């Protein structure tokens, strides 16, 4: 049995470590948490410290409002039972206002007012979270690339919940807040517009989507295939090539007649995650507002 | 030509077949038994694709499609025009993978390297056999299998899935999206970590391996580490393949109804099926 | 043509923009490309070498520019097998001691990788003030079994990487009391020995020794690596099957 470097046979630990300050507000950094052993096997042992800040406990608080608003919901529509939330925990939705009320914010409580609620609580969690993924990479001196592909994340979300809405005239086109619902919400707008398989960026969506785990199957394999030559230490390596870098390039090189290097092969990797939402918030996005119907556009093009 | 590094590894050895008589390059490529075993596998499964496509009308790459024998051939053998191509076309996929994975393998030895890479690509293989042989074998005909054509093995998705209802109720499904989404995730903040470190800001010396972790940790409180996030990635992208053939191998084979009912157990378990009120009483 | 073909078809101009980029950016290192006499190739391909760019290392370090002239800077003892190009190159000497084909090294900075407060990244364990052993078998003090099948000598330390709290190297005393470190993706801690399947007991005393005892420059890590992952090709005679 040769070693293969998933799982560390000998775990070491030492003291904590607190960690850059840079231009951290160290004033908002939480003290280190225990190490977990469980977790040694796998990757760091250490939990914590964490950055607080006014940004993550609105994030926080806003979150946990958004989450708890769609919870009373739940137990409102279980009628308090708690055998009857547990039961029917997957099949509860917070639902959007009826075509009906259009984009007015004048539907009663329980028949989209509450959706409106928590979908105002969701917006704020997640643009104040994507403010402080900003505001930690600079306190730290660092590029920006968490923001930005984080943004890509969120186009998608902004679709489907704000912007399609908003375009189509109601707030029914939104997503509902359950499990189960917003798979068959998902289920059903593939069949109101004419099979979303024949939506072009719904194609390339899942090309990168597929490709991500490909690409991530590759590196993650290469990386661990050189690790005898501390190539997962990418930076120095970005830095100072090693034999651990040339290893890596040539195996891809003999085996597909091209390869990356330790710093071009991260931007094959955030490309290729990034195009999967950018791709699919375009491709939602036209649904509905531009093409009725994908099967029978790809038809006539 | 070469890296302008590469010239001191390209030594002989590490073949595991024909010791030294295909030990050597065509540009950049490595050749080695196994890449002109590739080589074989691949230009006569092109060739029965063109082959298919004459007997098909049409030059169109959009339009070729090799389906696999009508079900009523069962797991026999078929007409080269009624499913026949199709399945020596499958014999030439496997045979050009397997042969892929194996040159791999050669590759690693050669270079010194893990064999991590052709154990994962194995995946992709096995993912790709459940659909095309081990389904098919295991519910008794090769027209189970998808065809062979751009639009038309998506058509077999919609078909294969909505047979069962909504697929989005297979609970192996389920698993394996999470997994899908889960990579994807991960894969866009590790490339954007590294990079952020590689390139801070304008003004500012290149960070250290410590900055990607104090990043991390104030954001959640919590960092994987450098090794910990390639065995991250390389585990979440072959468990969503090693979930998406289990909820394909299981699918018409031990699991006939709509996939909805699967929870539906949850749903009427004796001491809360007949309560009055919410949505499962 | 409505706006989905006019989104389609711009998307993908960009997408070959994207390539385009991502391409040459990833030819940072190893280009130009050479012949296999060391001269430039002529047929580079159709992606040009992208344009300098440059990394300031922090500690005082200096500052990194690719693409840049690029050298080896170090003999490769190894001579073409063929006056065509495509065949391999046949090491000249000992390819283990010469540092080629998968026992090679590459001429990083004879410097220790620095943490970011500018400390030693890796020390062994008895430098290192509070780290230990803290799940799984304690190498330390455990016989170190090569291929051969017979001891090479004895673990006295681990080497840590203290911002990662991960082992990376075994520290084994040999016959003669010198020391050398082991790659700890290399070897496999069992409950009475460690087995170090790419080298015989006899080849422990070639890896490539240290300058230091508290410390291990990337060159030294390269040199140890590459010659320990070496013997798997080429102490593949004494390997008992
Ligand atoms: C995996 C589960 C399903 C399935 C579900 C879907 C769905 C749903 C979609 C696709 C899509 C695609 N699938 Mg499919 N696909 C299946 C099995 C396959 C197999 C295979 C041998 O198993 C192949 C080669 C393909 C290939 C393809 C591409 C035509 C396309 C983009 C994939 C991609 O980028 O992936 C990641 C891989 C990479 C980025 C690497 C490069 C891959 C290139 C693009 C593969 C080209 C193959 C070529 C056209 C055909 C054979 C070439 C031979 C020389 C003849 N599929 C099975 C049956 N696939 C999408 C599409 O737009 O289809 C029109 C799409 O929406
Ligand atoms: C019957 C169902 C339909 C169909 C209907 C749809 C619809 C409808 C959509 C997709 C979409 C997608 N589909 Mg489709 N899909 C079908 C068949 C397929 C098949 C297949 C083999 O059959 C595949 C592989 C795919 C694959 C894909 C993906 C490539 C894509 C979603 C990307 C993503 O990452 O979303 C996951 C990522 C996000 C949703 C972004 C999330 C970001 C936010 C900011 C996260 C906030 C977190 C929140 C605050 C909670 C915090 C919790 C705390 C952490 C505890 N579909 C069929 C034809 N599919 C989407 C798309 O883009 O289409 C173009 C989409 O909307
Ligand atoms: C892309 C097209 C569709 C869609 C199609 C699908 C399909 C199809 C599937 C999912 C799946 C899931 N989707 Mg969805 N999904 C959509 C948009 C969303 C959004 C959003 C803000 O836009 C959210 C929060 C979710 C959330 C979820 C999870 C319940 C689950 C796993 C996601 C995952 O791997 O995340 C990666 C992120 C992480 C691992 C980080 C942590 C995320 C945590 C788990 C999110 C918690 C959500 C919620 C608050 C939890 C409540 C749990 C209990 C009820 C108390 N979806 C759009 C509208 N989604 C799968 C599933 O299991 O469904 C049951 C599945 O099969
Ligand atoms: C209407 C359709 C149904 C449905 C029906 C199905 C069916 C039916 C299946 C899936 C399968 C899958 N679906 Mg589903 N699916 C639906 C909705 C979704 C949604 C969504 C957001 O709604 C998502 C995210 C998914 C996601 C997924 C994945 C879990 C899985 C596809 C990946 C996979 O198998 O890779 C596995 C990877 C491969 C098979 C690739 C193998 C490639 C080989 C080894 C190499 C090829 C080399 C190439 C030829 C070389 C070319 C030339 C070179 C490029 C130069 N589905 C809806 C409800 N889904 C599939 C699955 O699990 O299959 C196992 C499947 O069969
Ligand atoms: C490139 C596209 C991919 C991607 C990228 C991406 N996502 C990102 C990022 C990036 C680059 C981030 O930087 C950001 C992040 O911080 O990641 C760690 C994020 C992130 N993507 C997330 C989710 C996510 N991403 C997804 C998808 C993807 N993200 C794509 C595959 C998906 C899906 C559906 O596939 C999900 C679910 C989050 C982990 C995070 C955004 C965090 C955020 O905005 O949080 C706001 C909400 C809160 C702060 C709190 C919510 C409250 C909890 C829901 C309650 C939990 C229960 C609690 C115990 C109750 C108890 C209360 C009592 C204690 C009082
Ligand atoms: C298991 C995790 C993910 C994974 C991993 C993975 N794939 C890999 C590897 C790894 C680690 C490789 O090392 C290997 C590689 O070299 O990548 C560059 C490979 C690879 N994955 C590939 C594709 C691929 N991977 C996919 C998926 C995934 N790969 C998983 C999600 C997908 C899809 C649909 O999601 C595709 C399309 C190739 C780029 C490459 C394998 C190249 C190869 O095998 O080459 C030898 C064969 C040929 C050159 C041609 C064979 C031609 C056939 C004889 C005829 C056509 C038959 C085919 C069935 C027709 C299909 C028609 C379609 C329209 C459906
Ligand atoms: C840190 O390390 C790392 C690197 O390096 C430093 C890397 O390079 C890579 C590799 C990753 C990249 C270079 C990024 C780009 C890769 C993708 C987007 C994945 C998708 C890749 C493709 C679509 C390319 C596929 C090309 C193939 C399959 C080869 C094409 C085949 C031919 C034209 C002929 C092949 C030769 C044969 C048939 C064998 C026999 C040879 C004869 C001539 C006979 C990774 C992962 C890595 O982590
Ligand atoms: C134990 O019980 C208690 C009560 C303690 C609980 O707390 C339990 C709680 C629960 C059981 C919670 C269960 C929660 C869920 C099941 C949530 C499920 C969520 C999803 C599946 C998300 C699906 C997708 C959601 C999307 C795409 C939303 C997008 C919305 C945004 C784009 C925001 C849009 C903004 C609007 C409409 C507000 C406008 C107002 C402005 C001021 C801009
Ligand atoms: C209207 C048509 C559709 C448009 C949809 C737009 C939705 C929001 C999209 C966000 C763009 C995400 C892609 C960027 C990912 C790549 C990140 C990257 O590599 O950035 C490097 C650099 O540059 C920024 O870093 P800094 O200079 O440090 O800030
Ligand atoms: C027929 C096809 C013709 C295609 C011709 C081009 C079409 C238009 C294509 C546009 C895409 C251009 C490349 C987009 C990638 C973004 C480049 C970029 O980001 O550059 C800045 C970056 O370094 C800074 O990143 P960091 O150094 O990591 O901060
Ligand atoms: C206070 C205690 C709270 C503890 C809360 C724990 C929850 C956070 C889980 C994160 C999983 C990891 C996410 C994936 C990380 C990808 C980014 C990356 O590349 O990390 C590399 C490494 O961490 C540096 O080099
Ligand atoms: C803190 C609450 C945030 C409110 C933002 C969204 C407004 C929706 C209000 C629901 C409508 C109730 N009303 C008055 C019409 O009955
Ligand atoms: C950054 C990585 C680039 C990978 C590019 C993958 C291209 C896949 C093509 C899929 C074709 C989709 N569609 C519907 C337009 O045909
Ligand atoms: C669809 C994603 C694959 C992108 C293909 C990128 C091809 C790059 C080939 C570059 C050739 C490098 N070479 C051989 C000149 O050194
Ligand atoms: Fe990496």
């Amino acid at each position: 049995a040769e070693y293969q470097n998933i799982f560390t046979q000998v775990q070491v630990r030492g003291p904590a470590d607190l960690g850059m300050t840079e231009d951290v507000n160290l004033a908002n950094r939480s003290g280190v948490g225990p190490f977990s052993t469980l977790l040694g096997w796998f990757g760091n042992a250490q939990l914590g410290p964490i950055y607080l800040g006014s940004l993550g406990v609105l994030s926080l608080f806003s979150g946990l409002m958004w989450f708890f608003t769609i919870g009373i919901w739940f137990w409102y529509q279980a009628g308090w039972n708690p055998a009857v939330f547990l039961r029917d925990l997957f099949f509860f939705s917070l639902e959007p206002p009826a075509p009906e009320y259009g984009l007015s914010f004048a539907a009663p409580l329980k028949e989209g007012g509450l959706w409106l609620i928590a979908s105002f609580f969701m917006f704020v969690a997640v643009w104040s979270w994507w403010g402080r993924t900003y505001l930690r990479a600079q306190a730290l001196g660092m590029g920006k690339h968490t923001a930005w592909a984080f943004l890509s994340a969120i186009w998608l979300w902004m679709v489907l919940g704000f912007i399609r809405p908003i375009l189509m005239g109601s707030w029914s086109e939104a997503v509902p807040y359950g499990i189960f619902s917003h798979l068959d919400w998902t289920n059903n707008f593939s069949l109101v517009h004419g099979n979303l398989f024949y939506n072009p960026f719904h194609g390339l969506s899942i090309a990168f989507l597929y490709g991500s785990a490909l690409l991530f199957a590759m590196h993650g394999a290469t990386i661990l295939a050189v690790s005898r030559f501390g190539g997962e230490r990418e930076l120095e390596q970005i830095a100072d090539r090693g034999t651990a870098a040339e290893r890596a390039a040539l195996f891809w090189r003999w085996t597909m007649g091209f390869n990356a290097t330790m710093e071009g092969i991260h931007r094959w990797a955030i490309w290729m995650a990034v195009l999967v939402t950018l791709t699919g918030g375009i491709g939602i996005l036209l649904s509905g507002t531009v093409v009725d119907n994908w099967y029978v556009w790809g038809q006539n093009h | 030509a070469l890296l302008s590094f590469e010239r001191k590894y390209r030594v002989p050895g590490g073949t595991l077949v024909g010791g030294n008589l295909f030990d050597f390059w065509v540009g950049p490529f490595y050749v080695g038994f196994f890449g002109v075993a590739t080589f074989f596998f691949a230009a006569l499964g092109i060739i029965l694709i063109a082959w298919s496509a004459v007997l098909q009308g049409t030059w169109n790459p959009q339009l070729i499609s090799v389906y696999p024998p009508a079900l009523e051939y069962g797991l026999g053998g078929a007409p080269l025009a009624k499913g026949g191509l199709w399945q020596i076309i499958t014999i030439c996929a496997t045979g050009a993978f397997v042969s892929w994975a194996l040159r791999e393998v050669e590759i690693c030895r050669k270079l010194g390297i893990g064999y991590h890479i052709p154990f994962a690509f194995a995946f992709a293989i096995l993912a790709y056999l459940t659909l095309v042989l081990f389904r098919p074998v295991m519910m008794g005909a090769w027209g189970y299998a998808f065809p062979y054509g751009i639009w038309t093995h998506l058509d077999w998705v919609s078909n294969t899935g909505y047979t069962y209802g909504n697929f989005h109720y297979n609970p192996a499904h389920m698993i394996a999206i999470t997994f899908f989404f889960t990579n994807a995730l991960a894969l866009a903040l590790h490339g954007a970590l590294v990079l952020s470190a590689a390139n801070p800001e304008k003004g500012k010396e290149m960070r250290t391996p410590d900055h990607e972790d104090t990043f991390f940790r104030d954001l959640v409180g919590y960092s994987i580490g450098t090794l910990g996030i390639h065995r991250l990635g390389l585990l979440l992208s072959l468990s969503a393949v090693f979930f998406s053939a289990l909820c394909m191998i299981i699918t018409g084979t031990i699991w006939f109804d709509q996939w909805v009912d699967w929870w539906q157990w949850w749903v009427k378990l004796p001491w809360w099926a007949n309560i009055p009120g919410g949505i499962n009483g | 043509f409505d706006l989905a073909s006019l989104a389609i078809y711009s998307f993908w101009i960009f997408l070959a923009g994207l390539i385009y980029y991502l391409q040459t950016e990833n030819m940072r290192e190893g280009y130009p490309l050479e012949n296999e006499d060391g001269t430039p190739a002529a047929n580079q391909g159709p992606f040009p070498l992208p344009k300098p760019k440059t990394f300031i290392l922090p500690h005082g370090r200096g500052t990194l520019t690719v693409p840049g002239p690029e050298s080896e800077d170090r003999p490769i003892a190894l001579a073409r097998t063929a006056v065509s190009e495509g065949f391999p190159h046949a090491p000249t000497g000992d390819p283990m001691k010469d540092g080629v084909g998968p026992a090679s090294w590459v001429a990083r900075r004879d410097l220790p990788e620095l943490d970011g407060h500018g400390h030693n990244k890796i020390k062994p364990m008895k430098a290192a003030a509070g780290f230990h052993v803290s799940a799984g078998k304690n190498p330390i003090g455990l016989p170190v079994r090569g291929c051969d099948l017979e001891i090479a000598g004895k673990v006295v330390d681990i080497w840590v990487d203290i911002p990662e709290q991960m082992a990376r190297f075994l520290e084994v005393e040999l016959k003669d009391g010198s020391t050398r470190l082991l790659p700890m993706q290399m070897v496999k801690v069992q409950s009475n020995r460690v087995h170090v399947n790419a080298l015989s007991s006899d080849l422990f005393a070639g890896i490539p020794t240290i300058k230091s005892p508290t410390e291990v420059t990337l060159l030294e890590e390269d040199k140890i690596c590459g010659y320990v992952a070496g013997g798997l090709m080429y102490a593949a005679p004494k390997r008992k099957s």
